[PDB]
């Protein structure tokens, strides 16, 4: 008589994401957060993964993705990070996101673009090439903390914490992620990667440089083992 | 190769 928790999360995500403007949104978002707070790895039939202590060979991805469900309103799935890996700093243009750690520990660094020119004398280490000096833009580093399955969900919105980097801390980690709306490159909603620059206490201003997807980062799908989300 | 994903946008999946 009772649907699985992941079914109920998907149903509530659909109700919640059909932006701030809509009425009933904050209450629906609060309810979704409370569902995610309850979620554990076992509810998805995902056993916690532990380190292999072996180097990662060049042909295997550092990160994998289990797809659970997607509509035009939201996407739902799990990202699984191997030991020592990171998902590089990236944005989510015009999107909301919700993350819940399932096992392991992640460091999430949260940032935003400030919407200015780099001062002429400013220097970075390593030094920038001329095209990079032209392209750097100001940002703000808002937070940088470690999260576990006990932390409860992390939220991002179109205008706050919209840039994040996610590092696996002391071994593999995995998290459930909801994006709303999902990315849509052909609609002009794409994922952009960034470098944070070190020139030569939070929140503090930083400098951001858009950069291609790192050569050693990519993500491949793998089968989702848990209860299925049904229309 | 590049795939247009809904979960990390235009993604070089290699
Ligand atoms: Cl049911
Ligand atoms: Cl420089
Ligand atoms: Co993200």
């Amino acid at each position: 008589n009772m649907a699985s928790l992941i079914q109920r999360i998907a149903r509530q995500a659909s109700l919640t994401f059909r932006a701030p403007m809509q009425p009933g949104f904050p209450e629906n978002l609060s309810k979704l957060k409370s569902l995610l707070t309850q979620l554990r790895a076992e509810d998805l039939n995902i056993a916690p993964r532990k380190a292999t202590l072996q180097p990662l060979p060049p042909n295997l991805p550092p990160v994998t993705y289990m797809h659970i469900y997607e509509t035009d309103g939201f996407s739902l799935g799990v990202f699984l990070l191997k030991s020592g890996t990171s998902i590089p700093l990236h944005d989510h243009p015009g999107m909301h996101g919700m993350l819940k750690v399932l096992y392991g520990t992640v460091r999430i660094s949260c940032m935003d673009k400030l919407d200015r020119a780099l001062p002429p004398e400013q220097q970075f280490e390593p030094p920038l090439q001329p095209r990079e000096r032209e392209a750097v833009r100001p940002g703000v580093l808002r937070s940088r903390a470690e999260y576990t399955e006990a932390s409860g969900p992390c939220i991002l919105t179109p205008h706050r914490d919209n840039l994040h980097q996610i590092d696996a801390v002391e071994g593999p980690a995995a998290f459930l992620d909801i994006l709303a709306p999902p990315y849509d490159p052909d609609d002009g909603r794409d994922c952009h990667y960034y470098r944070v620059l070190e020139p030569v206490d939070l929140p503090r201003e930083v400098w951001l440089l858009e950069t291609p997807q790192a050569d050693d980062f990519w993500c491949e799908g793998e089968p989702y083992p848990g209860p299925k989300v049904f229309p | 190769y590049i795939v247009k994903t809904f979960w990390s946008g235009s993604h070089r999946q290699c």
